[PDB]
């Protein structure tokens, strides 16, 4: 999951 | 209680091509700070008849969160064609956009997708292999479908 | 591409006294063998005004689950009177049940839930404190709404 | 030592199908002869979430008032259902009367009402819309909540 | 859709003497820019035999006001001693702030008043006609009751 | 603590 | 570093006979949340000549404070005319307002105070005794002098 | 002394 | 004095691969209503040898301005690597955020740039052509330039 | 692309008695034949609280401006000390020179400029009012602030 | 009335390399015997921007404390320009002498203190690094500024 | 306003  | 509010979603770059990727304005509020993540997620309802065909175009985790407004843009890519029954294809669909804390959905925003050919040839006479490089995308925007789930919060 | 599919919840013994225990004749089918259990919980929505006041009426664990349709009935005792505020123990009201794998929920049966006085003196002028011996439990079975999740089957 | 005393309002017609037109008999003091006049309002609560559905069944201008007592029946037609919202038309709501003087509500004259169906197959099982023509209107004329405000009797 | 929201409302020098002054700092939310002023109200209720013995302390008019969030203190001379019954002199009353738009109140903030002596002389044995200057008034401010009523915005 | 059926 | 800001001080009721009360409408803003107590005080200075004739006219504790912004009426009896030098009495003088936290002064606002007799007969000839329920205070509110001091706040 |  | 103030910048979606969009949300003051817009820019320094390469990734105009805080998450796409020389791609560079008003920059946030290969083999041995799609962009948000300019305000 | 360069800004007469002139040899290359004028300016930051006592001490028209390198010496008189507040008057405050193409400044050089006095007993025992005739104007010329602005230059 | 009276304060070696320790005669009257102790200190106002930076040189307790006039010297050692940012470091800034009795302060005596190069090349053109070895500490000991607090003296 |  990619992070803001 | 429930520590996070979804204020406001605004659908971004609306209608636009198939292949454009999907990109949403969100803001939520936290009433206390979270030393944790809380994870957004777009999934895309590509065969409505299956659920073997709903794609997670992209998964984001947005932490740690302070309390207060807090705003961002998720965007996540089309979804794949190759994974789309061409039955499917062409008419109206889902797009989900959905946040997760402790492993628990809370909040999911709904939108009906309608995608429709722009060409009038293609508009009277469409293709029985669908062509995603002349398809449409028009999120109907003005209408979100949003549901709250009880969940347990700490 | 979820191994358990949930294919009919049965409303027993409704509607009721508000004291009776919630009866639910769960039927589900199970794609293949399970190496873990089901979670079955009963949740009743005390108050609208706060997520505080649900009560989880009951647990139950289901395992092992062997591939193929099985068929249960939950029971869960009424929720405490003491935990629901006055303003919310006469009206609609919502008891959920939700169905874990692993530790995550991957489906959610709601239902509306009518408690009323069946007398008429009381239907025209209620106590100021609601008499829970006197109130019907009228779980609005035609209707349930049904929501899935996404969760990792492996 | 307000000029406009209200002594007793008479529920009429009571209970009675939704259609019927509200029927209230007003009975009031006058102390001296009023200069202006009082204007009278039934206010229908159609839905309790927000104040944009009360609906002002009828507006009435009683003058000029001479010193003594007055009686006289305010009737107005039923609430228009189109404008009552699905959720809040079966259950209890609040029907007002208010009287103005000068633009200055002095007295708010607040009643229950409960609409039901008077089936007990409807009652058990209503309608997902709600079915206005099977509807009786019952006002709980036995509790009426009376404020007094204070204005500038001049 | 009104267009005014009492967020808060702080009881200041409290306990204190009776013949000290009231101070309530109000908080409240403006949606719009207002047309009209707003007129707020410290209404104190001498006596529960009769609405006549209503002292109305102060009436302060607030406008124009520009949408946001707007605070002030709301500061009233104590109540006429010579227009208090005796029997109502001494233990509990009601001070009310009210707010009202276009002649129409639409919130109402309630508190019990706990008139006492101080003095263990007078705290036996009470004098036959009430001390106005041996009694501390004492507004039981973390108990308000807020009443909204259903107004006008147009 | 989750009885079992 | 410092975890209270006074925003403004507000002159209420001014000018006015030299034995009404000071009133200062005082706002102030808390960084955070303060588990101790500010200590607000008017000082009068009675004599130029001496610090002896200074009079603390009232103390007032504010505590806990949560953070962000406060506003209250600080209201303190008029100053013992015994105790002012006949000197010092008729022209101008100082009023102080001064907060402390943890017994340390960090801010000071002063306002120079002109007492003078409003009768045309006692402004040309004054009496060799200063006769105060004939003198009027007019707090010069215009012009404040704003001293802060730096205190520790741990 | 006093508490506002 | 000065209408606007900066009060923050956060810096969204960060690490991320080199072609992913800017995303920063911006919190802003306005101390009065605005006549004219605010021009917002975010300047990506594409070579730190010649201001000819310089990028505006993007420019939105933001008006009319009512007075108070505000907040937008400004996003704009990834600067084009077709003008960034060979030479200037690979280690620190910097992105500007500037605000004007009636044509005069009044602030300029700027951070450091750090665009980096993540893989063993390209860290170790780069090429001599830059593979963008295997550059990922560090922002060095810790560290932030804020550089204030006198402009006239009216 | 930027049609003009400024190649080095030499500060003379320095340091100078504070009513002196300002003096600054200023050398830049234009890349083209320019069709319009450059603008400078000298601007003296009277006051570091606030902007409004900025002063321009001079505006200079250059134009047209032939291709080649050009070279000026730009000279303004000293600041008003009627508009220089006292607090602000002795100590460190800053000088820009700025240079404007088609209503847009492209280049601020700023320079911290150190008003000191030269006597031992003024500058142990300095005046209440400033005494501008015995300052000494000592410009910080060893360290310039140079700013350049993204323009249309056609 | 007071029961301390700080008559004089003389500042010994002064001028001095700014790494000396701080010297002060302090001469003060006790009317009364003291039953607990003064608390004197020596805080230095390393950055005017925030209180942060302020250090107490030292701290001495001087008891038990008989009636009559006492006489010491308090000395406290140079403040650490690890501590004193370089914007603060040369020029004006605070050393002040405050005495505490039952942790309420009741004096503070204020100088302003200037640190200076004493060669004429490094007043002209300092370093962009302060060097602390080549500065000189001028306490401005002909203007102190002394604040009296009133304090509880039992 | 002055042209050099």
């Amino acid at each position: 999951a990619r992070r803001i | 209680m429930a520590k996070v509010q979804v204020n406001n979603v605004v659908v971004l770059d609306n209608p636009s091509p198939f292949y454009n990727p999907f990109q949403f304005e969100i803001t939520f509020e936290c009433i206390e700070d979270l030393s944790e993540d809380l994870e957004w997620k777009i999934i895309y309802v590509g065969s409505a008849e299956s659920e073997e065909y709903d794609q997670v175009l992209d998964s984001v985790l947005v932490g740690p969160v302070p309390a207060g407004r807090h705003m961002f843009v998720f965007q996540a890519d089309a979804p794949n064609p190759g994974l789309i029954p061409d039955a499917d294809a062409v008419g109206v669909t889902v797009v989900l956009i959905t946040c997760t804390y402790r492993g628990q959905e809370f909040i999911r925003v709904g939108y009906y997708v309608n995608n429709e050919y722009t060409e009038t040839e293609l508009r009277e006479n469409p293709p029985v292999k669908p062509d995603f490089s002349k398809l449409q995308r028009n999120i109907l925007a003005s209408n979100p479908r949003v549901t709250r789930f009880h969940i347990n919060w700490e």
